[PDB]
């Protein structure tokens, strides 16, 4: 099934990457970028440019074409939102082992559609849409983050965010813990991968020693990511897990900028989200600011650090 | 985007659903003459705004109450005669009240059973799903609570499309039978297929139900539309009716910047929606009260920064400003030359405290401390909550 992909999320130092929507402003803007931090963006699709060259790299009109002559591995998007459903479903045909979608705004429509599709197969592993990427610091960089506030450490993050990610990722590298692997699955309601999917990579990556959940109001998903951490989070080595949702102040029946950022319904607030996680074990942060500090200090309950 | 009652259930007509005949009138004539075009036994005449409490609603004409039934239709065009230019003030609206220009006639149907259905996507089964109730004309969500027996569900699958057997057992788990089960069956169906066709994010009828004479009627329902497919439903929302919202809200609509307003005094903007949730957030931890959200979006842009100052300034309820770029990549000393530019040219009165992270910070907080304004640096989420409250008495 469609859960046979989720290793492809942990992308590294061997991921080969295509930007479908290359030759565009914002392909082209974290394209350059992925090349200074040393990326392998291998080349790129723009429908009609095939044979054209983008930043010294290959451009192509199909991602099949783009696979076979660079090996490619992994995709990311940024094609405009009318389109970016049918560049997914392109790179889920082709069989792009990852595919990462920036594009904020496709409809929900389409995306119910792309999920059908994406869940009758198990070649193709979609992070997003509306997210930020992926990145395993030092090894591979697949979005906009900013590579520079991350180190190689040993907290796994995933987050419905994205600059609040980096507030976790800043706050984990200050107090010397540093990042395993951080997914950004986006803010919209209908994608490609939820926190349980990163929560079975992280409980099985050594290099993972502990957890941080990013989360906000609207759907359930982090209340079925308690359950979850209630069952598989409960043995012998167990991992700390600490959480932040965002929205405690939130109206209800307001979209919070993200898509899927809505109490509706009675259903989707932040308490309940708190609540739930906390009875299955998560320390959940009240504080945004202190989320490295919580994690910094379960990592010294269980003598987890160098002095001990 | 919000539909007025006319404009829902001619988008319900137009594609096949039943709903009572109806006009729509911006004169007292009219109204008249669409009551006398009805050609029913009994009129409803309904003022046209988007707040609820139409009937126990007042307007400054001194007429009381917006839905008013009789079977005269010289009645209908004597009172839309003081319903329309008039301002209607209910409950739900400001005490200026909202003014009428458009008045509702439509044919006064009884409505033997009522019935909830809606359609929206089921965000755990990843496809539509039909929601109802046997139980209608009450809060779906206290039904939930009291009854859960009686909420029944059907998941569609969006490439099959909804089935005769999905929509005849949801018929009949309605409540409906006979000849009225087949008639609610085909509504629902041509509900789904409503529902398809204008990106709706839900479609909720309620109630769904019978006239004594034997039609199933969708006699009041409530559109929710996915703002991701405006550009696909240009038409839909053209009709958005924006003079019920919030006027700050309004203006930052039109930039692009996704304001919500909050009942506090320290206003707050951040470039991503989740950090922005959280900044109102940690405002409140702190022991303050934050004033609005506001999301600038991606990139740090100057021009957003400058709107989201231009919109703030306005409010007379905000006592203090919370700035919070997390910004990585782009100069900090550039934002924050732009914020002292901003400041000046929008005459800033109130204290302001900025957190600035990404390269370039120490200049950064340099230019604000020399800029002659009321701005303080933070060095972290916590520190800029801190001080905000501090800031306002
Ligand atoms: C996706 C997004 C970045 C595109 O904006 P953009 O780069 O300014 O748009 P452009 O029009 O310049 O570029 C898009 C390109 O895709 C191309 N394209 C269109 N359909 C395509 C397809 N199916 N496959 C590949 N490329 C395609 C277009 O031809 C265009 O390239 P061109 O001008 O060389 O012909 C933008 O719509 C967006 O979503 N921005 C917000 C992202 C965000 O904040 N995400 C959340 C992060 S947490």
């Amino acid at each position: 099934s469609y859960t046979a992909s989720r290793q492809h999320l942990y992308v590294d130092k061997n991921t080969k990457i295509i930007c479908q929507g290359f030759t565009g402003k914002q392909g082209t803007f974290h394209s350059q970028q992925a090349l200074e931090y040393g990326t392998k963006l291998v080349g790129g699709t723009t429908p009609g440019k095939g044979g054209q060259t983008h930043l010294g790299l290959p451009v192509f009109n199909t991602v099949k074409e783009a696979k076979e002559q660079t090996g490619a591995t992994a995709s990311v998007i940024y094609v405009p939102p009318p389109f970016a459903a049918a560049a997914i479903n392109e790179a889920i045909e082709a069989e792009i082992p990852l595919v990462v979608c920036i594009t904020q705004g496709i409809p929900q429509q389409d995306m119910v559609r792309v999920k059908h599709k994406l869940l009758r197969q198990e070649k193709t592993r979609l992070i997003g849409p509306n997210c930020p990427g992926v990145i395993n610091p030092g090894e591979c960089k697949i979005g906009i983050m900013p590579g520079h506030i991350h180190k190689k450490g040993r907290i796994g993050i995933v987050s419905r965010s994205g600059t609040l990610t980096y507030e976790a990722v800043h706050q984990t590298t200050q107090v010397g813990l540093g990042q395993s692997l951080c997914v950004g699955i986006g803010g919209d309601p209908f994608n490609g991968t939820d926190f349980i999917d990163c929560l079975e990579i992280f409980l099985n990556d050594s290099a993972t020693e502990g957890i941080i959940l990013i989360g906000e109001i609207g759907g359930n998903a982090e209340e079925n990511a308690a359950e979850f951490l209630k069952q598989h989070n409960s043995g012998p080595n167990s991992k700390p897990v600490v959480s932040f949702i965002a929205g405690l102040t939130a109206p209800p029946g307001r979209r919070m900028g993200h898509a899927g950022a809505i109490i509706a319904g009675g259903k989707g607030g932040a308490k309940e989200k708190i609540s739930a996680l906390q009875s299955a074990g998560v320390v959940v942060s009240m504080s945004p600011a202190q989320l490295g500090t919580t994690i910094y200090k379960e990592f010294e309950k269980r003598k987890m650090l160098e002095h001990h | 985007m919000n539909l007025q009652e006319y404009q829902s259930k001619k988008l319900m007509s137009d594609n096949g659903v039943r709903v009572q005949r109806f006009f729509v009138a911006d004169t007292a004539n009219e109204a008249l003459e669409a009551a006398k075009r009805l050609n029913a036994k009994e009129i409803v005449l309904k003022a046209q705004i988007l707040a609820g409490g139409r009937g126990k609603g007042v307007f400054n004409s001194g007429l009381k109450g917006g839905v008013h039934l009789t079977k005269d239709p010289n009645v209908v065009g004597q009172l839309a005669k003081q319903m329309i230019g008039y301002n209607l003030a209910t409950k739900q609206t400001p005490k200026e009240g909202v003014k009428v220009n458009k008045v509702m006639v439509a044919e006064a149907l009884d409505i033997s059973r009522e019935t909830y259905l809606a359609i929206l996507m089921d965000r755990s089964c990843n496809g539509p799903v039909l929601v109802g109730s046997p139980q209608g004309g009450v809060d779906i969500e206290e039904v939930a609570a009291s009854n859960p027996e009686l909420i029944f569900k059907e998941q569609i699958d969006i490439f099959e499309g909804i089935k005769d057997s999905q929509a005849q057992r949801m018929a009949e788990n309605l409540g409906f039978v006979g000849p009225l089960k087949s008639q609610a069956a085909d509504q629902i169906t041509k509900l789904y297929n409503l529902f398809l066709k204008i990106d709706a994010t839900q479609v909720e009828v309620n109630p769904f139900g019978e006239t004594p004479e034997g039609q199933v009627v969708c006699f009041d329902a409530k559109i929710n539309f996915d703002d991701n497919a405006e550009f696909r439903q240009k038409d839909i929302f053209a009709m958005d009716d924006k003079s019920e919202n919030e006027p700050i809200e309004n203006e930052a609509a039109k930039y692009d910047l996704k304001y919500i307003g909050l009942d506090g005094n320290i206003a707050c903007f951040v470039n991503g929606a989740g950090l922005a949730m959280a900044t109102c957030d940690i405002i409140f931890l702190n022991g303050g009260k934050p004033a609005n959200f506001l999301d600038l979006g991606g990139g740090v842009k100057e021009a957003q920064v400058y709107q989201a100052f231009k919109l703030l300034t306005a409010d007379p309820k905000v006592e203090a400003i919370l700035v919070n770029i997390f910004g990585g990549i782009v100069n900090c000393a550039i934002i924050a030359n732009g914020i002292t530019k901003a400041c000046r040219e929008l005459e800033l009165k109130v204290p302001l405290v900025v957190r600035l992270e990404g390269t370039n910070v120490q200049e950064a907080q340099k230019i604000l401390n020399n800029s002659g304004l009321p701005i303080t640096s933070a060095i972290d989420l916590e520190d800029a909550a801190k001080k905000a409250v501090a800031s306002v008495a």
